[PDB]
C-alpha cells in the first residue's frame, strides 16, 4: 500500500494540532483540546483506493530554525497553514514558511490551508482585530498567496466545525 | 473583582490546570516507552547478537549513527518521569507542584544537543540502509517484533520522537504557567522552569548550527587526499567560493579545483567527488594582480591568457596564473578575493 509522509507547517497561532486532533479523533472537542499530537497513521480511501497516511505535526519549533528541517526530508506534501484571523501568520507563510520548505524541498507539493474559518465572521474576533486596525483574511486574498508560492490548491477549514476539514486531507492525498 | 466572580475564574483554572498536569503525566509516560521501545527492539536485540545483525549488513558502525545516544536520554527520562511520578501521587491534584522539577532536570537534558545534531546523519543514513534488501529486512523485523503494525508511523518517525518531545515542553510549560495563578504554591517554580525549557530547546538549536558549520568544513577536507598543513576547522569557518579554473606555473596548463576560505586558499587536483591536495596559501600572505587579455609571459608559459589573473604567494614569493572560462567567473573570482581580505582587515579593527 503507499505510504504518504504529510507535514504540517505554520506559526504556532494557526492550530495546527487541533486540526490534526479534530481531524484523527471522534467527538472532538470533547472536554480539553491536547497540546500534543503524536505521529499519526491511518488508512485513508481517497478516490476508490486505501492509502497509508502519516500525519506529523511541527508545533513548538516555530522558534528553532535549525530542528525544524529534521522533519523535512521525504515529505510527499506539506500543508502550510494560517490562521483567517491572523494577518501576521498569513504574511509568515511568504515571508517564513513557503521560503524555507522550498528550499528543503523543492519538488514536493504544498497546499495552503487558511484555518479558523468558524472565527471569520465572529463578531468579537472581529472587533479585537479592528482594535488593531486589522481584518481577517478573505477567500480571493489567500487565493493569491496560493498562486503566488505555486501551492497546488487553496483550502479553508475549521477545526472546530470541522467544515472543509476532510477536504484538506484528502486534496494533500491526491496532490501525492 | 469580587469572590463571586473570582471565584468562578478559580475553579476554571484549576479545573484546566489539572488537565494539563496530567497531559505532562500522560505523554511523559508515552515518551518513556517509545524509547524503551526503542532500546528493546533494536539496540538490545543487536547485542544480543552482533555477528547475525553485521552478517545482514549493518554494521557496529551504523547502529552508533542510527540510533546515537538514544540510550543516554532514556535513562535521563527514566529518572525525570519517576520524579513526576512522586509530584504527582497518587494522581494528579490540582495544588501539585512541578516546576522545581524542571529546574532539578534543566542541565540533565544537555544529552539532546549530541543526538539533535546527529540526527541529520541518521536519516539519511537510514534511507541509505533501506536501499539494502537485507538491512530493510531485518529493520521491519525489529518493528514487528518490537510491536509495529505495518501501517504504523515508519522507524524514521520514532527516531525523530526526541527532537519532537523536547520542543513540547515549552508548550505544556507555557499553559501550565496560564494556569498557575500568582498565589498557588507552584506559580515561581513553573514560571522559571518554562524559560529553564526555552533555555534548553535554544541552547540545542544553537549547537547544532554551530556543529553544522563544523561539520560544512570537516566534509570537504575529508574529501582531500594527500592533506598537508592545519585542519581547515582549525583556521577557517566557512567556505566562500569554490570552483574549477586553469591554472599555469611556467609550465602544462592544468585543470585544478580553487578553494577560497576565510584565511585560506586552496587547489587540489581532481581525480577521475574527490580531490588530491596540490597546495595552500594564507590569504594573508596572497596577493593578486590581473592579467589583461592577449598577453602572455614567463608564469603563463607563453601561452596567450583570457580571463585570467596572477595569484602571489608573497611568503614563497611563488606566482601563478588562473584562467576562468568567462570574465563573469574571473569577476566572481577577483570579487570574492577582495571581500575575503575586506573582512579579514575589519575583524582586525
Amino acid at each position: 500500500m503507499q505510504a504518504i509522509k504529510c507535514v504540517v507547517v505554520g506559526d504556532v497561532a494557526v492550530g495546527k494540532t487541533c486540526l490534526l486532533i479534530s481531524y484523527t479523533t471522534n467527538a472532538f472537542p470533547g472536554e480539553y483540546i491536547p497540546t500534543v499530537f503524536d505521529n499519526y497513521s491511518a488508512n485513508v480511501m481517497v478516490d476508490g483506493k486505501p492509502v497509508n497516511l502519516g500525519l506529523w505535526d511541527t508545533a513548538g519549533q516555530e522558534d528553532y530554525d535549525r530542528l525544524r528541517p529534521l522533519s523535512y526530508p521525504q515529505t510527499d506534501v506539506f500543508l502550510i497553514c494560517f490562521s483567517l484571523v491572523s494577518p501576521a501568520s498569513f504574511e509568515n507563510v511568504r515571508a517564513k514558511w513557503y521560503p524555507e520548505v522550498r528550499h528543503h524541498c523543492p519538488n514536493t507539493p504544498i497546499i495552503l490551508v487558511g484555518t479558523k474559518l468558524d472565527l471569520r465572521d465572529d463578531k468579537d474576533t472581529i472587533e479585537k482585530l479592528k482594535e488593531k486596525k486589522l481584518t481577517p483574511i478573505t477567500y480571493p486574498q489567500g487565493l493569491a498567496m496560493a498562486k503566488e508560492i505555486g501551492a497546488v490548491k487553496y483550502l479553508e477549514c475549521s477545526a472546530l466545525t470541522q467544515r472543509g476539514l476532510k477536504t484538506v486531507f484528502d486534496e494533500a492525498i491526491r496532490a501525492v | 473583582p469580587g469572590p463571586c466572580a473570582a471565584a468562578r475564574e478559580s475553579e476554571r483554572q484549576l479545573r484546566l490546570r489539572l488537565c494539563v498536569l496530567n497531559e505532562i503525566l500522560g505523554t511523559e509516560r508515552d515518551y518513556v516507552g517509545t524509547l524503551r521501545f526503542l532500546q528493546s527492539a533494536f539496540l538490545h536485540r543487536i547485542r544480543q547478537n552482533v555477528a547475525d545483525s553485521v552478517e545482514k549488513g549493518l554494521t557496529e558502525e551504523n547502529v552508533k549513527v542510527l540510533f546515537s545516544n538514544i540510550e543516554d536520554i532514556l535513562e535521563v527520562h527514566k529518572d525525570f518521569l519517576a520524579a513526576l511520578e512522586y509530584c504527582l501521587h497518587p494522581e494528579p491534584q490540582s495544588q501539585h507542584e512541578l516546576g522545581n522539577v524542571f529546574l532539578k532536570f534543566k542541565d540533565k537534558f544537555c544529552v539532546y544537543e549530541e543526538y539533535c545534531s546527529n540526527h541529520e546523519k541518521a536519516l539519511r543514513l537510514l534511507v541509505e540502509l533501506n536501499k539494502i534488501p537485507t538491512v530493510r529486512a531485518f529493520l521491519l523485523s525489529c518493528m514487528l517484533l518490537g510491536g509495529r503494525k505495518t501501517t504504523d508511523i515508519p522507524l524514521e518517525g520514532y527516531l525523530l520522537s526526541p527532537i519532537q518531545r523536547i520542543c513540547k515542553y515549552p508548550l505544556l510549560l507555557k499553559e501550565l504557567a496560564k494556569r498557575t495563578p500568582g498565589k498557588h504554591p507552584d506559580h515561581p517554580a513553573v514560571q522559571s522552569a518554562l524559560q529553564a525549557m526555552k533555555t534548553v530547546c535554544s541552547n540545542i538549536n544553537e549547537t547544532k548550527r554551530q556543529m553544522e558549520k563544523l561539520e560544512a568544513l570537516e566534509q570537504l577536507q575529508s574529501h582531500i587526499e594527500g592533506w598537508e598543513g592545519s585542519n581547515l576547522t582549525d583556521i577557517c569557518t566557512q567556505l566562500l567560493l569554490q570552483g574549477t579554473l586553469l591554472k599555469i606555473s611556467a609550465g602544462n596548463i592544468q585543470e585544478r579545483a580553487f578553494f577560497l576560505f576565510d584565511n585560506l586558499l586552496v587547489y587540489c587536483k581532481r581525480k577521475s567527488s574527490l580531490y588530491i591536495f596540490r597546495g595552500r596559501i594564507n590569504t594573508e600572505v596572497m596577493e593578486v594582480e590581473n592579467v589583461e587579455d592577449g598577453t602572455a609571459d614567463y608564469h603563463s608559459n607563453g601561452y596567450t591568457v583570457t580571463n585570467g589573473w596572477k595569484i602571489h604567494n608573497t611568503a614563497k614569493n611563488k606566482w601563478f596564473v588562473c584562467m576562468a572560462k568567462t570574465a563573469e567567473e574571473k569577476q566572481k573570482w577577483l570579487d570574492a578575493i577582495i571581500r575575503e581580505r575586506e573582512q579579514r582587515e575589519s575583524l582586525k579593527l
